[PDB]
RNA sequence: GAACUGAAGAGUUUGAUCAUGGCUCAGAUUGAACGCUGGCGGCAGGCCUAACACAUGCAAGUCGAGCGGAUGAAGGGAGCUUGCUCCUGGAUUCAGCGGCGGACGGGUGAGUAAUGCCUAGGAAUCUGCCUGGUAGUGGGGGAUAACGUCCGGAAACGGGCGCUAAUACCGCAUACGUCCUGAGGGAGAAAGUGGGGGAUCUUCGGACCUCACGCUAUCAGAUGAGCCUAGGUCGGAUUAGCUAGUUGGUGGGGUAAAGGCCUACCAAGGCGACGAUCCGUAACUGGUCUGAGAGGAUGAUCAGUCACACUGGAACUGAGACACGGUCCAGACUCCUACGGGAGGCAGCAGUGGGGAAUAUUGGACAAUGGGCGAAAGCCUGAUCCAGCCAUGCCGCGUGUGUGAAGAAGGUCUUCGGAUUGUAAAGCACUUUAAGUUGGGAGGAAGGGCAGUAAGUUAAUACCUUGCUGUUUUGACGUUACCAACAGAAUAAGCACCGGCUAACUUCGUGCCAGCAGCCGCGGUAAUACGAAGGGUGCAAGCGUUAAUCGGAAUUACUGGGCGUAAAGCGCGCGUAGGUGGUUCAGCAAGUUGGAUGUGAAAUCCCCGGGCUCAACCUGGGAACUGCAUCCAAAACUACUGAGCUA
RNA sequence: UUACCACGGAGUGAUUCAUGACUGGGGUGAAGUCGUAACAAGGUAGCCGUAGGGGAACCUGCGGCUGGAUC
């Protein structure tokens, strides 16, 4: 199974997630296939909350792609 | 870390006014500044060309106290800078919050600066900054905390402020005791007793 | 379309196969100087046609012998 | 030391390896008879044992014990020996 | 717009000089260790050695909405008057059959010099779960656990005798695809479960319709894996020959797939100075350190691949393994035993013993993100998120601030005048970061349950799915970041060096002794070089020493060195491979040049920004990855081809 | 029951490491014995190859060289 899941790429106590584009079986920062965009639940100023890039989200979910709970919930807001 | 011991000595060591006193009085009256201090301040003997860098290095070390770590990354970032490593150089350490606030007057030194900035008591663009070593932007203001306004120390400082060389880049407003800083000075607005040409060979050693 | 190889052959002492010596020029990574090198390659030719001293030209193809995967296309100037 | 999932898994193995067995051996044997009739050039009993044997190694393909490429590979082998024995 | 801006030398051969030439030093860095010292916080890092052995605890479970049994409540009816017992009821949650997972995630670098890794291509393949499409899920049979009983065994457990279920197993029917085929034909599957329900029938369980989860056949996609080709990948030639399944061919077998993968026969082939074979070492790469660059050294953390799981071997199941916490056998070790036999594999997370100069808690929680199971609730998760210890490193802050001559005392030196410690102290005012106490205080939380509503669906307003509304609930960390108030300078400075290199000097004691020492070297009675004091210098919660790499070293010189005498022209010819080749015309386009396309994983390096009070750190985008492959243009030079000319 | 094959066993080699009575040279030494071979024409010019001899530096022959003094 592909899915996109978040990847946890930030920080201690600061955590920054990349929507990734990968194969079930890889690690969560590990392997991928492809990164497609990122969320920030600790944005304070110019920094962009969710970038989704809507676009490559579309196919990758055409090709059998399955979101996680986060990113469906995710993905929902940033078209919402 | 900082520097804690007698001010003279620092200065005794060069020959140059350092401004680690208050304008209060003449170096002169208050110290031998005629010797290097220690038990032989009387002799003589010629500098080696390292040691005029080095002598050159501490004086910009001593006279804004920092620590040569910081300066070496310092230098490392006006290194990284475009333009000349020379003015790169004395602009990095003039925006720090302590140094600004010592232009701005509301220290007689730069030390009362530190510990006045370290103390909560500055909030730069309305948000408290407790670092000596924040890099201040153009146009950013600085002020002092309300609880500190009725302190003697700026108070006094400030006409100390007066008779020592009104500083172009930023204005001060007396009643508000607050500050902005217009932009970074130019070679020509720092004192040109500095040789920062001395500062880059040096660290090529 | 398909990348084929050109080489002077070197021996026919076998069956239905011909070993093709392959010419190169690699520079050296330093000293930046061409260095002739030699790649030879285990050709396969389903009728035997080509002799010794003939150029010849094959194609990476499919394995059929433990070290035959190149197959002869035809010969562009045979060693009379 | 030893879970009690992994016990399971070691008998259900087990059990499915014996059941597999005899079926993969029913598969080699039915082949088996083909290729002794090709080999003794025995054209009347070699499409019996050939008709006999194409339903029990699909039978067995579809069941996953050999795989039906291995099967389909089976036949055309042998019905290229029984037609070469046909002349 | 930017992705660069970048290069120091000194000491030492001599009476003195120039050159050559080696040695040493000034620098950057480390998973570092040792000595002295030691306040805090953020981020990160933390057995490099014994791939040594492992006590103890956990690290892979889950599904009752697949199935059989047990446990059997709430709620009702009874003798007694509900103490205590008998019936209906099936809410649960449980050992075991089955399904999925256990092949992921995690650890280590032993082996491996190429069946590995890197780059660029190719085709013959398989691919669970997932997505889209297509055709179906029809009808039977025979068993076995669990269960009862018996026997054997110390245990591990094993063996009979009877019973039963399935989405367990196997027949039969059927075939949009699919497999083979003399293209005429032949062959191949499945399984049901739950909710709800308007009619109809019923054995009264249900049949039937719908929904959802499933299962079967097959196509395509995606992911993953398998295979093949060419180039590259440490040192050694005081290692030159190596290889008969060896190298090809033919037939057959075998694999998911080609292939000596295997075999039968035929031929004598195949690799190798372009380094085969052998020996020693070694996981590889992105990357990291250093360097102006070219290069050199290196392969921690993180990421991709690989190999391994106490040693050797083997298969089984499964889509996927020859499988860390699975099976079988052999071996060494540890343990239990009734002596007949059994059990185990921390290079999973903690921890222990041992080795070593050296590297940490027998911690909390699934709250977040993932993973497995499940319809869901939910469960597990030593992955992960956090916390405990360590200056191990990077970064940031503090250990106070101004005034203050009495130039106080004491110490040191003294020319005996004085100087130095020294505005340094004392004193006078002052603030109190951080630490302490108290108080307030986000965010990391997405969601779930319940009820209602709207939409979709179905014959249905029912069930179910999705979007909203209201309510109640989920934070391990944490006693949070962060913010206020109180108090008091109060709780906070040490390390190395002072002859030159190299910034910084006197005195005292010693007297080639003690000792120092990176090199020059110092010390044999007036030592700025030993030990101490004062003074100063540099650094600072760090400071030095060691160990190691690069640089300096143009001291392996491609960039960028030399060979008359400093080391270096073979004793001298000829000549093989190779390297390089006069001049003119034309062609070609491998080199060469420009462009385009694909690729060159992400992270890192670099440039411009954004967020932590700044920084370290995180992150957005760009640049780069100097390479490879293909295609398109060009023909000055090289290579090739053809034709000439005479130097 | 046969084929494959691990453990284990036998023989015979190769290589590498560590040791070994004794023996050979090499280096460093606070300096002892015997000479004085080279450096000046070093008191027989020196050196190179080779051969023989001698306690030792060395000597001698043969060829070669100047990296030899006087002239």
């Amino acid at each position: 199974m592909v899915t996109i899941r978040l990847a946890r790429g930030g920080s201690k106590k600061r955590p920054f997630y990349h929507l990734t584009v990968t194969n079930s079986r890889n690690a969560r920062d590990g392997r991928f296939v492809e990164r497609i965009g990122f969320f920030n639940p600790v944005a304070t100023g110019g920094e962009v909350r969710l970038s989704v890039d809507q676009e490559r989200a579309t196919y990758w979910l055409g090709q059998g792609a399955q979101p996680s709970e986060r990113v469906a919930q995710l993905l929902k807001d940033a078209a919402k | 870390a900082r520097y804690i011991g007698p001010k003279c000595k620092l200065s005794r060591r060069e020959g140059t006014d350092l401004f680690l006193k208050s304008g209060a009085r003449a170096l002169d009256s208050k110290c031998k500044a005629e010797n290097v201090p220690g038990q032989h301040g009387q002799r003589r003997g010629r500098l080696s060309d390292y040691g005029l860098q080095l002598r050159e290095k501490q004086k910009v070390r001593r006279i804004y106290g920092v620590l040569e770590r910081q300066f070496r990354g310092y230098y490392q970032e006006a290194s990284r800078r475009k333009g000349s490593t020379g003015e790169n150089l004395l602009q990095l350490l003039e925006c720090r919050l302590d140094n600004v606030v010592y232009r701005m007057g509301f220290g007689s030194t730069r030390s009362e600066s530190r510990q006045l900035v370290s103390h909560k008591a500055i909030t730069v663009n309305g948000q408290t900054v407790n670092i000596p070593s924040y890099q201040v932007k153009a146009g950013d203001v600085v002020a002092v905390r309300e609880k500190s306004k009725n302190q003697l120390r700026i108070a006094q400082a400030l006409e100390l402020c007066g008779q020592r060389g009104r500083v172009e880049w930023v204005e001060v407003d007396l009643d508000k005791k607050a500050g902005t800083f217009k932009s970074a000075p130019a070679r020509s607005d720092l004192s040109a007793d500095i040789n920062e040409n001395l500062i880059v060979e040096l660290y090529s050693k | 379309t398909v990348r084929t190889l050109t080489g002077r052959v070197v021996s026919d002492k076998m069956d239905k196969t011909v070993t093709v010596l392959i010419e190169r020029r690699v520079k050296h990574p330093i000293y930046g100087k061409y260095v002739k090198r030699s790649t030879k390659l285990h050709a396969h030719d389903e009728s035997n046609q080509c002799r010794i001293g003939d150029l010849v030209t094959i194609r990476e193809t499919r394995p059929l012998a433990k070290t035959k995967a190149w197959t002869l296309v035809d010969i562009v100037e045979r060693a009379v | 030391a030893n879970t009690p999932s992994a016990k399971k898994r070691a008998k259900q193995a087990e059990k499915r390896r014996s059941h597999n067995a005899s079926l993969r051996s029913m598969v080699r044997t039915y082949i088996k008879n083909v290729v002794k009739a090709i080999d003794a050039k025995d054209l009347e009993k070699a499409q019996a044992a050939f008709t006999a044997a194409v339903p029990v190694i699909d039978r067995m393909a579809d069941k996953g014990i050999i795989h039906k490429n291995k099967a389909a590979r089976h036949k055309s082998r042998l019905s290229g020996h029984i037609k070469a024995l046909s002349t």
